[PDB]
């Protein structure tokens, strides 16, 4: 901001799956979770899994 | 897979000798069983040698 200050607005989450091969292709390079892929396990870039 | 087994395309589980002890090792006396690759955590260890 123009007052020489900053504000955090959010933090993007990343997801990983036990089985990426199980994900349902939605077209383009977009995907949906399935029973085969497992649930998404979430985190952030630069920490843990990511 | 989610069960932490190594599976073929039909879902059959690869087998082998389990690891036992601390530190874990493979014994010559062992029954083959489904291989597991657990995600789970490690316990914290107090130092007893240096």
């Amino acid at each position: 901001y123009s007052n020489e200050q900053e504000q955090v607005l959010g933090q993007i989450v990343l997801a990983n799956f036990a089985n990426n091969e199980g994900l349902a292709s939605q077209g383009d390079n977009v995907w949906a979770a399935t029973q085969a892929s497992g649930v998404a396990l979430l985190g952030t870039a630069g920490s843990g899994n990511f | 897979d989610e069960n932490r087994n190594l599976v073929n395309m039909q879902g059959m589980q690869l087998t082998g000798y389990p690891a036992t002890g601390t530190p874990p090792t493979i014994q010559q006396g062992a029954n083959p069983a489904p291989i597991t690759i657990p995600n789970t955590l490690m316990a914290a260890k107090s130092t007893t040698t240096a």
